[PDB]
RNA sequence: GUCUACGGCCAUACCACCCUGAACGCGCCCGAUCUCGUCUGAUCUCGGAAGCUAAGCAGGGUCGGGCCUGGUUAGUACUUGGAUGGGAGACCGCCUGGGAAUACCGGGUGCUGUAGGCUU
RNA sequence: CUCAGGGAGGACAGAAACCUCCCGUGGAGCAGAAGGGCAAAAGCUCGCUUGAUCUUGAUUUUCAGUACGAAUACAGACCGU
RNA sequence: UUGGGGCCGAAACGAUCUCAACCUAUUCUCAAACUUUAAAUGGGUAAGAAGCCCGGCUCGCUGGUGUGGAGCCGGGCGUGG
């Protein structure tokens, strides 16, 4: 035949990675450079907004790092925004944006830094970064971990960074990642950014749709006309969305109910009950040889 | 009932000629694949020289393409066709994965250009299931198990089966 | 005319006549070799630590 | 043609084995290790006899040879050719040098490789035979024999083992009919009570 | 003679462990050094900036200088007939807290834990670290059985 | 005499032969007492010895 | 009881095969107008929600391999210090202290930090 | 993005040209001697570049604790990505 | 899984011995320039008043945050650990 690879000696010499790597989930590599802080801040804390996106969801976090594991000192959902007016279409960039207004306006609420740094509360689309007044405490810095997604030029971990920068934190980035920098010309058009933060690209998708075929419209878009959102109100539905966001960003938490506690695995097996099974296997080997023999 | 998330597709296509040449044969042999599939192929070159077959390190060898969707169905019919639905027990590898070579491609269906001539070239099909995107996306990467997994016996089922065709033991 | 090359016989002897001393602990060691972001702005703390002196 | 034993008998130096350092040297004398019967099951031949050194010494490949030839010939003459199973347990894997006085003297003195020994030490055996039972005095006198073409001192032992195993003889005709032991060839192959149970099936079905 | 080299005779010195190569954790990157700390020296080879020389692997010391990537450490190294005071720049990979001082530490909050203690009670504890004492004079109950005889076993040749 | 069993002996104040010292016991002491072990006889002492 | 995002120590966590997954989730999945990128919307990016736990994932199983932790090996091998000990040597014994590692035989098969869910 | 190598397949194609699937803890590669180190990299392929630039001091290595060479942490600038 | 000799097959991954390369569990013997393990002896630090402890002040350094770090003063603890 063939050597196998895998043999005893593959496996005594065999290292594994680290659990995050091995599941896929961290680059320790990028991580490594995000998290630890110079030796001369002494225990300051180096905060980061993780943004990561799900098939149905947008999660968005801030982080610290300490020994025992980081901590999360803020964290904002996209599934909270049917609570603030959208209830369709919870991974897109206009999702992403509301998500980062949320964490943004929910860290000050926190911090008790509302009506200093405001943000850009009328959007625009252009390269916002908020400065520090003085007499005044600092504004929040903290830096994004967009984790394994492609960083290329349009992505909702940069809406959601475009987001908290409108919401007031300070995040340094350049507007070259945003829709509507024209690559062949390097040059942003921020009218086709204010677009994705609006959501007009899905109306333009949904008019397309409707103009050409009704029975791919209902396919691509069925929990729209369920929800009944149009074209035409979309705008008017995220300009309301961003609206209750700054209105009220506190996060209440929904009250953890008692539970009658019903194990729905299945526990391990005891040293004594996998003994008496390899007995029992033994004893029906041998009855099943001196039946049939 | 079986699971129709079992349901055994095709997952791709590979084709390519082989020249073994540079120069103009392997821009033909390009131009053939180019108006066969309504996408351009892209060259492969050599890994390194060997002198008995004239071939160069990083010389351009072969021409190849990959052609995926409802486009690979009918490019594989008409190979088939050519073929009267026939293969032998050992046109299927172990994955469950299963080629064939064709001689003349005018057979195809392709008219018959002076410039060019006649080539051949060979086919290659990657079967798949709804679920092997596992194995190559860049997030969350894992295997595909056992259960999940195309074997031999269960590609030629396969291809008995939808194609109608017959493998004769060799 | 081949001579000896190397010994290190009797030098172990000779270091413990007049002993291996550890260096000369004393407190208050110099800032020399701190690095000059950090040894300056304490310059300017010592420079104005007079300067709340009638609130201290 | 070549030195005395007397000079390359100490182990003096650290072990010098044939290697990408050492290159040069020359074949050893001893090729064939063991010999006899040597495809003979493991339950015919359960006597072994031992001939184990009392010293720290070096052995040459030379006199290994010379040996085992010695101890093949009377075992032959003794209990015929296929009546036995002789096995030389060392392997001469030390490189002794020579330093050729072709007049230099001693400038540049390291020696160029000039044949192989193998380092001995205390309580090691040298050869190991085995046969019935009844050639007992036979593999004794075949080993005392052989114990002149060595230098030093060495004793004669009767093992307790079986064969060329690690099995006591009073024990292994019961370890093998409880089936903890199967035999496998020369010598045989211990089953534990660690593996899965499709094997276990296998061997008692 | 040798060879004046830097890494010289550092083949197992500055070598991962089995199967502890790869990625270096990030624990060792986010702790605290401050002045003052007492730092034990462990050349790790998987980095190659700041590694401290081989005669500092072992060592310990204490720090006199943070930066941002780096500690400057006063190490004590014996040259010759005495001993300097070193101040060496090492990165933090190679740096690890040293756990000497902390049963000190733990034994100094307990000693002034205990001298608040029983000072209003009058009575008088003992502080000094005593020496293992001889063992005082106990009762050995052989109830029941007598003690086993040992004899001294025959030789067996099993050379 | 080597080294450190000179100044364990000068710790222990035995600098000359056949002097003797009075050393109470402990596991610092019979570490010391058995690095200059096969220098010195010791023993426990009568209350007539001492 | 358990999951998701981000982790700490990095196999008690890995590898092979089999079984089961309630709810939320994570996914597979459906598409290519827009953002983006390819020979190929397979990957990446984007817009979704018809179907499905098949796979990934989680839990469990295997006289499982590995790994971790013990016993045996064994006070053995080795070793600090000592002798006007033995031996022709090679080497060995004793006094004084310290003390391993295979084969072989048992047990175990991730703990946990922050934030947010489901089991109302 | 993943290498060395291997297995099973595919016209000419064979030991060895090219395509595809699977296994692959590094058995490859990193200019050279060897050793150490390295896998979403320090390897391979691309895109942009000149931190191979200017300027003080400090430190380590050889060491007399002197130089040269080489090296490590900073600090002040101007930059690249 | 290919072969070195075949042989009954004109022949077929057929009969069917075989010997070597290969594969799989075992086994004998080794390494100054091998190593999963791994001592004895040894090499560094610590075993306090230059330490703990509280309060206040300064900073152009560092920061969401009279945050963090460092330097200054003013006291209190002597069973001298
Ligand atoms: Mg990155
Ligand atoms: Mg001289
Ligand atoms: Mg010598
Ligand atoms: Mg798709
Ligand atoms: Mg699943
Ligand atoms: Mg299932
Ligand atoms: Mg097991
Ligand atoms: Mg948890
Ligand atoms: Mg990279």
């Amino acid at each position: 035949f063939v050597k196998v690879v895998k043999n005893k000696a593959y496996f005594k010499r065999y290292q594994v990675k680290f659990r995050r790597r091995r599941e896929g989930k961290t680059d320790y590599y990028a991580r490594k450079r995000l998290v630890i802080q110079d030796k001369n801040k002494y225990n300051t804390p180096k905060y980061r907004m993780i943004v990561r996106v799900t098939n149905r969801d947008i999660i968005c976090q801030i982080a610290y790092a300490r020994i025992e594991g980081d901590m999360i000192v803020c964290a904002a959902y996209a599934h909270e925004l049917p609570k603030y007016g959208v209830k369709v279409g919870l991974t897109n960039y206009a999702a992403a944006y509301c998500t980062g207004l949320l964490l943004a306006r929910r860290l000050l609420n926190r911090f008790g830094m509302d009506k200093i740094y405001e943000g850009q509360v009328e959007v625009t689309g252009d390269e916002y970064n908020v400065e520090s007044i003085d007499g005044q405490p600092g504004a929040f810095t903290c830096y994004l971990d967009a984790g394994l997604a492609r960083t290329t030029t349009g992505n909702k971990v940069f809406g959601a960074l475009k987001g908290a920068v409108d919401g007031g934190l300070s995040i340094p980035h350049s507007t070259k990642r945003f829709p509507g920098y024209d690559s062949e010309s390097k040059e942003f058009n921020a009218e086709v950014h204010r677009k994705h933060i609006m959501g007009q690209n899905v109306a333009d998708y949904m008019r397309y749709l409707m103009e050409e075929d009704e029975d791919a419209y209902k396919k691509q878009f069925s929990q729209y006309i369920k929800n009944n959102v149009t074209p035409d109100m979309m705008e008017e539905m995220y300009k309301k969305a961003h609206a209750a966001i700054r209105e009220n960003p506190v996060y209440e938490k929904k009250p953890k109910r008692e539970v009658k506690k019903k194990r729905w695995n299945r526990p391990k097996m005891s040293l004594a009950q996998k003994k008496d099974r390899v007995a029992q296997k033994k004893a029906s080997f041998l009855r099943a040889q001196e039946r049939a023999a | 009932k079986e699971n129709p998330m079992r349901e055994l597709r095709i997952r791709k296509l590979c084709l390519n000629i082989c020249v073994g040449e540079s120069g103009d044969r392997l821009t033909r042999a390009a131009k053939v694949l180019e108006q066969l599939t309504g996408q351009t192929p892209v060259f492969s070159k050599a890994r390194y020289t060997v002198r008995s077959f004239g071939i160069r390190r990083n010389e351009k060898i072969a021409v190849h393409c990959t052609v995926r969707g409802a486009k690979a169905e009918e490019i594989l019919e008409k190979g088939l066709k050519v073929r009267e639905y026939e293969l032998r027990k050992n046109n299927f590898s172990d994955t469950g994965n299963f080629g064939f070579g064709i001689q003349e491609h005018i057979d195809l269906g392709i008219k018959y250009d002076p410039s060019i001539g006649i080539y051949g070239l060979d086919f290659y099909v990657v079967l798949g299931r709804p679920g092997f995107s596992i194995a190559d996306k860049k997030r969350r990467t894992g295997c595909i198990g056992a259960k999940h997994r195309i074997s031999k016996e269960e590609a030629m089922r396969w291809f008995q089966q939808k194609y109608d065709g017959i493998i004769l033991p060799g | 005319a081949k001579s000896k090359n190397h010994t290190t016989h009797n030098q172990s002897r000779k270091w413990h006549r007049n002993g291996i001393k550890k260096p000369r602990s004393q407190r208050y060691e110099s800032l020399k070799g701190v690095d000059p972001k950090f040894l300056r702005n304490m310059r300017f703390a010592k420079k104005h630590n007079k300067k709340g002196l009638k609130k201290m | 043609g070549r030195r005395p034993a007397r000079c390359y008998r100490y182990c003096k130096n650290k072990p010098y084995p044939k290697s990408r350092f050492c290159r040069g040297v020359p074949d050893a004398k001893i090729r064939i290790f063991d010999l006899g019967r040597k495809k003979a099951k493991v339950d015919e031949f359960p006597l072994c006899g031992h001939m184990v050194s009392d010293e720290y010494e070096q052995l040459s490949s030379e006199a290994l040879e010379a040996a085992r030839i010695c101890a093949n010939k009377y075992m032959v003459k003794s209990c015929g050719k296929d009546g036995f199973h002789i096995r030389v347990r060392l392997h001469p894997f030390h490189v002794i040098r020579i330093n050729k006085m072709l007049q230099t003297g001693m400038r540049g003195a390291f020696g160029k490789p000039q044949g192989t020994v193998a380092r001995v030490h205390i309580g090691q055996v040298i050869m190991s035979i085995r046969t019935k039972l009844q050639n007992k005095e036979h593999v004794v006198e075949a080993l005392r024999r052989a114990k002149f073409k060595f230098p030093g001192r060495q004793k004669i032992h009767i093992s307790k083992k079986w064969g060329f195993t690690k099995f006591n003889a009073d024990e292994f005709e019961d370890m093998v009919a409880e089936k903890r032991l199967i035999p496998d060839g020369c010598g045989v192959k211990y089953i534990p009570n660690r593996g899965p149970l499709d094997k276990w099936r296998a061997l008692h079905s | 003679t040798n060879t004046k080299g830097k890494r010289r005779g550092t083949r197992y010195m500055f070598s991962r462990p089995f199967r502890k190569h790869g990625v270096v954790p990030l624990a060792t990157y986010m702790r605290i050094y401050k002045k003052g700390d007492i730092v034990d020296i462990k050349g790790m080879g998987t980095v190659q900036k700041g590694m401290p020389h081989k005669c500092y692997h072992g060592k310990t010391g204490r720090v006199y200088n943070v930066t941002q990537h780096a500690v400057g450490i006063v190490v004590n190294k014996q040259v010759k007939g005495k001993i300097l005071a070193k101040r060496i720049n090492v990165r933090i990979e190679h740096i690890k807290h040293s756990k000497s001082r902390d049963s000190f530490l733990k034994r100094v909050k307990e000693n002034d834990q205990k001298k608040k203690e029983a000072k209003e009670k009058g009575t008088w504890v003992q502080l000094k670290r005593q020496p293992a004492p001889p063992r005082e004079a106990h009762f050995v109950r052989t109830n029941g059985k007598e003690p086993e005889l040992l004899e001294p076993i025959p030789y067996e040749f099993m050379a | 005499v080597s080294p450190k069993v000179r100044k364990v002996l000068q710790l222990l104040r035995l600098r000359q032969i056949f002097n003797g010292t009075f050393v109470k016991l402990n596991k610092a002491s019979i570490n010391m007492l058995r690095i200059v072990e096969p220098y010195i006889a010791w023993g426990y002492p009568n209350l007539k010895s001492v």
